[PDB]
């Protein structure tokens, strides 16, 4: 648990699991805190640390829903670190799951993916 | 006195308002009203993407008021607002919010919205995508989620402070 | 623009009424408390004397929980459990707590009669009637009447709209 | 903890500690839940179990503030058990502490105490 990251979710912030040995970062829920960097600051640090050295792949598994503007900026900061490591030859990957009946989550995930050149999957589910 | 509770209730009926709040607005108060809004959208069988749009516009308009009050140093007592959510006869939701601003801030705000209102969806996306890397993501996101151009008004006052009011049609 | 102008007309009407807080819509348990917290902060920021600050808070909670109790009794759900609540401050410094809700017309008529019967009794009779309901107006309405500086006022429009007004 | 009772407080419900071995029941905070017997149901049972058993004294140490009508009824149910046990010769006692600057808490405590014949103290604090 020492190198890991386990953050419980609330009504306005997502639940987050950083599995250091598996190289997996997972998030679920809505995200609309007033200061998203009080939440995402440690997630960005965790990603930067994972990506600074080594060659182990890092995959992001997202089940995020509504993100406010501050969370979208923080999310963009995370994807900028993925893209930088990917341009340097680091294998990174992202999967964004969403309920097929709500196309806004797929549309948001797609806007993020247009600024990324690493493997980025958007997967619809029949709830 | 002056307080007429029936006159307000009837004014809310005239405007087809489902929720409205006036007074100091806190983080936790934002979320709890958003919870009432989300329940109402579920009870009205709102389409999933429509329910998220209305909620997103509510959160972003009200968090813009919080951000302004913080920037201007205002306190919990001072961070006041008027928020209203209505539903038109055609089924479109209307989310309106108002707050007191410095007069120079209010004038520059209505300019940015007037500059936003006339852009098409493709121009709004480009300006949004460019502000990802003057109107910012919040007003640009509200404009993108609206089915009508964003409307704003400003009631100036020789207090030096103005009442800014914004409305989006989802 | 029509919505922005009306939002301005509302804000100005609240100013003319010296309204500090007001809410209209479905009202849940957590919304009661969060609005009650805004009230408690406002009372502190206006340096309300402590027992006065508790009286206003007590009247607000008891009024709005009476709406919750009625809506549950009539089976209403969170969507139908709707209300209009307002808190103002008069020119003399006295706070005004008003709450309104939809009721069955016979229930509303019996309610106005009950408030009219308690409103004009003095503090000693209100206490006795209160103390008697410890063992028709009950503890809730009697406590609001006991904590008021003016007689309780009620009204009914036309399901009817019932409105209650206390001056602390 | 087996015979004890620990309930954390919230924004609208008081914190409660029932120390079975000390014979002490303490409460602190506001109390305005919508259904107070979801909260006080176990407290009343705890008192009833304590009072059916032994002759050990039971003392209530209250630091309660605002109580809504439902909480006042449940509180009166608790005080009726104390009064019932006290009429039978069981030693019971109650102490209600309050901020001296807020009379309403003392006035509420004073209304509870007129229906009690056991030792009942109201203590003002600066
Ligand atoms: N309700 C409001 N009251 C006062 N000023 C506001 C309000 N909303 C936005 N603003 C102002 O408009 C600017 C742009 O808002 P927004 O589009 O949310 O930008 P961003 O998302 O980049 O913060 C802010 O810099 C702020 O000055
Ligand atoms: N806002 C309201 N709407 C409808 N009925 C109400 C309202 N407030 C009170 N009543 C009615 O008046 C009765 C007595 O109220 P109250 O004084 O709170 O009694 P108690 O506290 O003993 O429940 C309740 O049974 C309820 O039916
Ligand atoms: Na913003
Ligand atoms: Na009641």
């Amino acid at each position: 648990s020492m190198s890991d990251l386990h953050i419980p979710g609330t009504q306005s912030t997502p639940a987050i699991q950083g599995d250091w040995q598996a190289g997996r970062l997972s998030m679920q829920g809505d995200s609309y805190p007033e200061n998203s960097y009080e939440l995402f600051g440690q997630v960005i640090d965790w990603v930067e640390r994972f990506l600074a050295d080594g060659q182990r792949p890092l995959e992001l598994d997202l089940r995020l829903l509504y993100l406010n503007t501050s969370s979208i900026k923080a999310m963009m900061d995370i994807l900028d670190l993925l893209e930088e490591a990917h341009q340097g030859g680091r294998p990174v990957s992202l999967r964004w799951h969403y309920d097929r009946r709500n196309e806004r989550v797929a549309e948001l995930a797609e806007e993020f993916r247009e600024d990324c050149s690493f493997p980025f999957a958007i997967q619809a589910h029949d709830e | 006195e002056t307080l007429d509770l029936l006159a307000m209730r009837e004014s809310y009926t005239r405007q087809r308002i489902l929720l409205c709040f006036n007074g100091p607005i806190s983080r936790s108060l934002i979320e709890e009203i958003g919870h009432a809004l989300r329940n109402y959208l579920h009870a009205e069988q709102a389409k999933p993407s429509e329910a998220m749009d209305v909620f997103a516009v509510y959160i972003e308009m009200t968090q813009n008021i919080r951000h302004y009050a913080n920037l201007k140093g205002y306190g919990e007592h001072e961070a006041a607002a008027t928020v209203a959510i209505a539903r038109n006869e055609d089924g479109h939701y209307v989310v309106s919010a108002g707050n007191l601003v410095e007069r120079d801030d209010g004038q520059s705000l209505v300019r940015s919205i007037q500059a936003i209102a006339n852009l098409d969806k493709a121009a709004l996306k480009a300006a949004y995508k460019e502000q990802l890397r003057g109107a910012g993501l919040g007003l640009l996101d509200i404009a993108r989620k609206s089915s009508e151009p964003l409307a704003a008004s400003l009631k100036e006052q020789p207090d030096g402070r103005a009442f800014f009011s914004l409305r989006a049609v989802i």
